[PDB]
RNA sequence: UCUGGUGACUAUAGCAAGGAGGUCACACCUGUUCCCAUGCCGAACACAGAAGUUAAGCUCCUUAGCGUCGAUGGUAGUCGAACUUACGUUCCGCUAGAGUAGAACGUUGCCAGG
RNA sequence: UUUGGCACCUCGAUGUCGGCUCAUCGCAUCCUGGGGCUGUAGUCGGUCCCAAGGGUUGGGCUGUUCGCCCAUUAAAGCGGU
RNA sequence: UGGGGCGGUCGCCUCCUAAAAGGUAACGGAGGCGCUCAAAGGUUCCCUCAGAAUGGUUGGAAAUCAUUCAUAGAGUGUAAA
RNA sequence: GAUUAUUGGAGGUAGAGCACUGUUUGGACGAGGGGCCGGUUACCGAAUUCAGACAAACUCCGAAUGCCAAUUAAUUUAACUUGGGAGUCAGAACAUGGGUGAUAAGGUCCGUGUUCGAAAGGGAAACAGCCCAGACCACCAGCUAAGGUCCCAAAAUAUAUGUUAAGUGGAAAAGGAUGUGGCGUUGCCCAGACAACUAGGAUGUUGGCUUAGAAGCAGCCAUCAUUUAAAGAGUGCGUAAUAGCUCACUAGUCGAGUGACACUGCGCCGAAAAUGUACCGGGGCUAAACAUAUUACCGAAGCUGUGGAUUGUCCUUUGGACA
C-alpha cells in the first residue's frame, strides 16, 4: 500500500490587476503569504497579508530598495 | 558499492538523458582521462568492475581518480505484479554522463599502459569512450 | 508601399492563432488575396505566418 | 608571430558561423586599449603555428585590416568533443 | 561656498588599509545635587558643566586590497518553420548565466551658519 | 515456446487439460553424411562449421502435463501450427 | 479500486509533481490539523543573532562568565512554504 | 471582441551556478582523541582552506515563450446581457513537455496543439487518428498541393556533377576488420625510400645472483669494449640445455613512390522460426539506388473558367453586387 495521497485546495494567489489599470478604491491588487510585494502609495496591507487600494487610480508595480518591490497608487485622472 | 551515507529523499525522478555534459569535460588531476561519447547511465557495479580491471593492469603502480560519483537512485519492483500500488524499492545508484564527460583519470604511468588499462575499463561500460590527455593550447 | 498578400496553403492541421491571424489579415479561401499598405504591424502578421502566404511589393 | 585578421561585418548569423567554422576559420574578438572592440576571424592551423612557436602566455603583432597590433590571448571557447577551437579573444597590451 | 542638519537615488555609495585636522561645528571628557534610570552598575539613558584631548568616533586626502556594478563577441536554452526518429539535424528570430576587458574609494535637492 | 504486465476482438457462448487417430512446417542437428582444431598415438572421444533428405522403440508407477525406473535402439532431438 | 476480493483510503492545511500568470491527474512523492494562549492579545517605550574560536573557578573539550567576526545558519506556541 | 506593432508589469521554468541546504572526489594544513608516559609515532572524526563535480521537494543568477494591461496605432469581426429549447459527463491516435512503469507496451495518468469522433477527396500497396486539403449542383475545360515521371499505372529511360558494387537500397546493437572516397596535420627520399634476395650475426661474456645444467628463457639481470663501412654482457626461431639460420647492420641489387595520426561520408560482418517467394506492392533495376542543384511535366471534389439552384449582409438596382 501507499500513504501519500493528500493535498491543500489550492489558493489563487499572485496578481490581480497590472500595472497601468485604472482601479477603484477598495479593489484587491496582490493575495500573498506574508510581503513578496510591500505595500506603497494609496495601498493598505490586510491580515492575509493582501494588498487593496485606498483610493481609485492606477497602479504602479516598482522597485523598494535593491531586493524589494512594492505597488503604488496614484489618483490622476 | 560507492554509495551516499544519507540521502534526504529516497524516490527521486529518473534524470534527464539529453545534451552535452554541464561539467567535468576536462583532465584536471592526472596526465590521462577516459572521455565519454555518447549517454547512458551507470550504476554503481560499472564503475567498480572498470576500477578493478584498470587497477590490477597497473599493479599497485600510478594512480586512479574516478571523476562520478551516483548520487541518484532508481527504484525496481521485484516481481512483474499489477502496475500502479505506489513507487517500488530502491535497487541500485547512478550516475548521468553526456558527451564530454571525463570518467576516469590516471597519472602515474605510461602512455601505453593507461590506454590498455582504459580499453579494458571502457570495455566493461555501457557508453562509447575515447582516451584524451591534457588539453593544451 | 502597397502588398498583395495571397493565401497560397490551406489554413487546416494549423493552429488557431495563426488561423486568427490570417483572418485579420482579410483571408478566407486559399489562393485568396488582399491588398494592403505597408505598416511593420502587417509585416509582423505575416513574418507570424509567413509558411503560409506569399507577398509581392505592388 | 605575424598573424593575419579579416573583419566581420555585421551581423553573423548562425549558419554563417559554422561554415566558418567548417572551413578551417575560427571566430574571434579584440579588444583593449589602443583601440576599440573588434570582431574579426583567424585562420585555425596559422593560430596553433603561433601558438606552438610562442607559447600560451605570448605576444603576436597580428594585422587588422591596414594596421597592425601587438596582442596577448585572454581566453579561447574550445570543443573537445571534436577537438577544435571555435572562439578567442585577444587583448592589446601595446 | 566649508561644515552641519534634513531628504531622494539598486553599495558605481560599502568594507579594509595608509596618511593629515580641530573650541564656527563634532566629539570623546568631569561628576550624580536636582528631572530620570539601569530585571546589579550614572556602562547606557537623563541631568549640570567645559578641566583636558584629536587618541578614538567624525571630516579630508591616497590605494581597486575584499565586496559591488559590468559591457563586446561567443555559447547554452528556446519561439516559429522544414527535415525527420535521430539520446537529433537544418533555417530564421530572442538572445542567457558564468567568465574577460573595464568602471567606480559616491551623485544630488532644501535649510542655517560660515 | 515460460511465469507475467496491458485489457485491443469475442460474455444475444471463441470447448478446459491429458490421451487416441491423422498429420504439416522450422532448425537452434538425436542418428546417418561431409569437414576444421584438439591437452586427437590407435580405439575413441571433446568442440566448432556445413547440412532439415529420411528416420527418430516397447513397457512399469503416474490423472497426471512433468518425472523416475526396466529393457532395447543407429538414434530414442527441441519447438510451432 | 489498472477485473473483483484481502489490504489501504474517504474532511482540512502546506510543499514537489505543475511545463517562470492562475489552474491542472494518478492506489504519484513528503509531512501535518481535529488546537493552544488572559498574555503567547492591544498600545507606548527600550533591546538584539546563534556558531566560531579566543580562556579561563568551575570546565561535559562545550552548561555560566568576557572581547571580536559573524547575516538570520538565531528566534519566531504548533507541519511546510 | 480578435491578430499584429510599440510600451509597462507579475512570475523563478529550461539553462547555468554552488552564495544557503544537503550529496561528493582528490589534496594540503595544522588542532582533539589517539600509538605511549601528561606527551612522541601512525591512524581516526571535525574545522579552515585549494581545485574540481551533483540536485523534483538547493538557488547568488536567469531566458525564450506564454499571462495581465495600455490615450494606445494598423488590419479584421466579433463580444456582452436576458430569456426559450437541447444534447454531452465510455473518448482514440500522432507530435511535443512530464509523472508512473523497466529512459517496456497499440500501457496508464495530467498538460500544450492537430486530426478522427461528426470529414468525403488525392498520397502513404492495402490501412478512422499520419502528409496534402474541407464535397451546393452540371462539364469528354485549365492551374497547382502532398507525393511522383522504366512497365503494371498519368508524367523526365531528363540535364550536370559525384558516392556506392552490397541487390546495400529493400530489418537492429556492443564490438571487429579492411573496401573504397574526402579533408587536414605530420614525416620518409637519387647522399636513391617500402617489399624480397643472398652476403653478418658475433664474441672476453652468464659477466653476477650463476636458477634442473641454461651459453637469447627457475626469475632478479650489472645489462660493459667491440672483428667493425655495420650487431645486441644477444632484436629474435628457440629452448630438456644447445642446435639458430635473421626481424638488432650494411656496402650490394631493388630503382620511386611512401607511411602515421586524426577527423569524416558510404559500405562489410556480427544477423536463427516455423502454410508459400514474403516488406522494393509486383515485374524488374547497377541506375529505375543514394547525395546536391536546376529545369519541365503529371497529380485532388483544393483554386480558376462556363452555366445553374438556394439563402444571407448591404445598395435599396431586392438588383440578386459581394459572400
Amino acid at each position: 500500500s501507499t500513504k501519500n495521497g493528500r493535498d491543500s485546495e489550492s489558493k489563487r494567489l499572485g496578481a490581480k490587476r497590472a500595472d497601468g489599470q485604472f482601479v477603484t478604491g477598495g479593489s484587491i491588487l496582490y493575495r500573498q503569504r506574508g510581503t513578496k510585494i510591500y505595500p506603497g502609495e494609496n495601498v493598505g496591507r490586510g491580515g492575509d497579508d493582501t494588498l487593496f487600494a485606498k483610493i481609485d487610480g492606477v497602479v504602479k508595480f516598482e522597485r523598494k530598495g535593491r531586493d524589494k518591490k512594492q505597488v503604488s497608487v496614484y489618483a490622476v485622472a | 558499492m560507492l554509495l551516499p551515507k544519507r540521502v534526504k529523499y529516497r524516490r527521486q525522478h529518473r534524470p534527464k538523458t539529453t545534451g552535452r555534459s554541464k561539467g567535468g569535460n576536462y583532465v584536471t588531476f592526472g596526465e590521462f582521462g577516459l572521455q565519454a561519447t555518447t549517454t547512458s547511465w551507470i550504476t554503481s557495479r560499472q564503475i567498480e568492475s572498470a576500477r578493478i580491471a584498470m587497477t590490477r593492469y597497473m599493479k599497485r603502480g600510478g594512480k586512479v581518480w574516478i571523476k562520478i560519483f551516483p548520487h541518484t537512485p532508481y527504484t525496481k519492483k521485484p516481481l512483474e505484479v499489477r502496475m500502479g500500488a505506489g513507487k517500488g524499492a530502491v535497487e541500485g545508484w547512478i550516475a548521468v554522463v553526456k558527451p564530454g564527460r571525463i570518467l576516469f583519470e590516471v597519472a602515474g604511468v605510461s602512455e601505453e599502459v593507461a590506454r590498455e588499462a582504459l580499453r579494458l575499463a571502457s570495455h566493461k561500460l555501457p557508453v562509447k569512450t575515447k582516451f584524451v590527455k591534457r588539453e593544451e593550447l | 508601399a502597397k502588398l498583395q498578400i495571397t493565401l497560397t496553403r490551406s489554413v487546416i492541421g494549423r493552429p488557431e492563432t495563426q488561423r486568427k491571424t490570417v483572418e485579420a489579415l482579410g483571408l478566407k479561401k486559399t489562393n485568396s488575396s488582399v491588398v494592403v499598405e505597408d505598416n511593420p504591424a502587417i509585416r509582423g502578421q505575416i513574418n507570424k505566418v509567413k509558411h503560409l502566404v506569399t507577398v509581392e511589393e505592388k | 608571430a605575424s598573424l593575419k585578421s579579416i573583419i566581420r561585418q555585421g551581423k553573423q548569423t548562425r549558419s554563417d558561423l559554422k561554415q566558418l567554422r567548417k572551413s578551417g576559420k575560427v571566430p574571434a574578438v579584440v579588444y583593449g586599449y589602443g583601440t576599440k572592440n573588434v570582431s574579426v576571424k583567424v585562420d585555425e592551423v596559422e593560430f596553433i603555428k603561433v601558438i606552438r612557436e610562442v607559447g600560451r602566455n605570448g605576444v603576436i603583432e597580428l594585422g587588422v585590416g591596414s594596421k597592425t597590433i601587438k596582442v596577448m590571448v585572454a581566453d579561447y571557447q574550445f570543443d573537445p568533443l571534436k577537438n577544435q577551437i571555435t572562439h578567442i579573444d585577444f587583448l592589446a597590451i601595446n
